[PDB]
């Protein structure tokens, strides 16, 4: 029931008026639970087209290894589908540990909390 | 005795500084406002629950209300200790909607007014 | 892990962007969770203070009695508090089974989907 | 004569000028007298008709238990009859020990003395 | 309690919004209780200093001789504390009642009820 | 030196900016006395003619029997000088026992206070 | 009586129209009298809190050692509740004793008489 | 500790209920004002001696002049007990002209800031 009670909680935390989207999630997660989530950010596109969507991470549960992984291939997949994805909350030694990891590839948008992420989408609105 | 309170404008400024055991302090503060309402004939009044320490006190809650009616005048609560504070007022529930937390437990509804 | 993975949940359901606040959960949830949940909103509203807050029950998890309970004391407390509080997602047999409670006293605001919601916080704003 | 005496008191305490009414009244009064000055509303209210009237209880004499009762159901016939009541000058524990009393009805108009009370009047005038 | 009632009445029958000040009272009095009137006047007129007041005798009681005798001297004195008497209701057999007497001193100002006494007041405002 | 202390009184009292003139005592007072300040008050003229002068008798301290008298000879006098002068402050028990003797011939112009009095000659200026 | 009667001086000396105020006397005084002066200030600044008050010595009577000690500390007395004294009459040679003394503390505001004290203080109003 | 003060706007509202006997009890505001400095960061700040039935504390005169100064921040009397307490306060005679009795023991110098 807890996975299903999981799987209850990525859909809402991509669905937003004015078909902005968004993707609030823990940050200790299972690999193939992130996999699922990709599935879901694929399903939940063509349910409603959504140029606007994002990847929020804010208070990430834990900064694990393959967890990067997936946001690493997730960011680029998710912008690259022609659908934006950005990245409004996290926590800084969560991006430590990512930037310690050397990451280079990095060079997609982000905000400040679910605050500057609206006001920016707003003026992509 | 210890307890004083002081208005601004007609605006009146009920203060909780602590959960008042003495329901009998309640009537003295009833009784205090009652004489404020006969002088000043102001029409505002606020109260801050800073903390209610005590909840349950139906009566108290009581008092809360004939102070709104008898007043016929403005009445905001801030909300305090809310955790233990509301569990108990909602175990004790409310039947009335008139007052609700101070918006700026001051600034807000002294604006409001 | 689990609960404190729960635990994580609601907090960010509660925050949004411009003070407005909201709460989306899973609908078949523990009565103790509840009470806490109770309890986070409280500290939450003091954290700052917003008189803009929503309970929102998109796609209920169960119609649970008691969980009523919780939305009706609860529904009530945002008002207790002084706050405001709406809900703006459902299940209609989730409601039906409400209403063949008999249930009465609702007498609140609500709005269709997080989308009505915020226009009409953005409304009330 | 002290009867009559009093009898002369209630119809000047509700006429006004610009077709505006009121009551003022001894708090410690006879209850078969409230029902006298009961019939004397009616009867003024017929001579002219008014929208307009107030009670007042300014410095209750005493407030004894009946004679709630009798604005209690004074309160409601006034305002029903479609001509609205209004209390304007009362005492305090006069009101305490209304409230005292677990009144639960009142939800009427009032006003602050013959100051605020008029002050609606020209408003509602 | 009875006389206490009577001097319940007086302090109301002067009091009005606006620092207005009038005085309507029953036209058989006592002379020892109008001296009491005439005391309630000057202190009424510390409690706030008032230009404006007025006798009212609407429907006088009964026209006594020595009550003109009060309203006599209480006419030339209210107005000369620099604070202004009129007389707005009264009756006519009262008058006549008075005129009869011979009465030659009367030449102040006067009003048809307190109708007209407001108007005058508000344009004296 | 008491005796020079109540001569020290006077003449401030008449003394005013802009050649206002005015004249507040104490009520129970000695009639040669007052005779002085009837002196008191022509030499006051002549060292400044003013048209403008008033009898302030606020809160007079004994309303004394010849002490009217004075101000009724008094009053008189500053038409005579052709000088005006306005009773602007006094008691009002103190009025009526003035009344209660009877007076009649009292005409004169008077105001409310310090207060009053000044809005009339700002505006007699 | 001539104490009474000087207690009947100061209290004039001090109001005046308008909520301005001041306190003219006479030079050679007692020092306990000057105390009780204290006293009246204070009482009377409760009455009507006053930010406007004045001095007044014009034609002091004697310049008195202990006196400037009042007028010392009791200048310094105005600032100290708060409330704005000024000196508007008094004699030269007064003065000059005063500036004899080698008085050198003194560093409040000041007028010409009464006249530049009122024009001030409409300016100040 | 009983003692408790809340500020509207950037503006604190310190009270005197009674003379506090206790000049501990002195230091004890004093280092609550002084968080609340630190924490709050707001400017204006208030003070209102309903009574100060003891005077002649120059030690307290000290800790008014301090908390202006520290505070470098506004700062306004009610003043109370003026009677005594102003012969008393002017027996100890004054080195500062910054405060004065509040305007409206709130809302003058609420208006003025």
């Amino acid at each position: 029931e807890q996975s299903e009670a999981l799987l209850a909680m990525s859909t809402p935390v991509t669905m937003i008026w004015q078909d902005i989207l968004m993707l609030p999630i823990v940050g200790i997660i299972d690999s193939k639970r992130a996999q699922d989530i990709m599935s879901a950010v694929l399903n939940k596109i063509s349910e409603n087209r959504a140029k606007i969507f994002i990847m929020d991470i804010s208070g990430v549960a834990v900064v694990d290894t393959a967890v990067a992984n997936h946001f690493i291939k997730i960011t680029k997949a998710t912008k690259l589908m022609g659908c934006d994805c950005l990245v409004s909350g996290v926590s800084p030694s969560i991006a430590r540990t990512m930037v310690q990891l050397g990451i280079n590839v990095g060079e997609v948008r982000t905000n400040a909390t679910l605050r500057d992420a609206l006001e920016n989408a707003f003026k992509i609105v | 005795s210890a307890i004083s309170i002081s208005k601004l404008q007609d605006v009146l400024i009920a203060s909780v500084q602590v959960d008042l055991t003495e329901s009998t302090l309640r009537d003295f503060s009833l009784d205090l406002l009652d004489a404020v309402k006969s002088t000043r004939a102001k029409g505002v009044m606020i109260e801050l629950s800073g903390v209610k320490t005590l909840d349950g006190e139906s009566m108290h809650s009581l008092l809360d209300v004939v102070k709104t009616v008898e007043v016929m005048g403005r009445r905001c609560l801030l909300v305090g200790l809310r955790p233990g504070v509301v569990i108990g007022l909602m175990d004790i529930g409310i039947d009335l909607a008139s007052t609700l937390c101070v918006a700026d437990l001051e600034q807000g509804f002294l604006y409001l007014e």
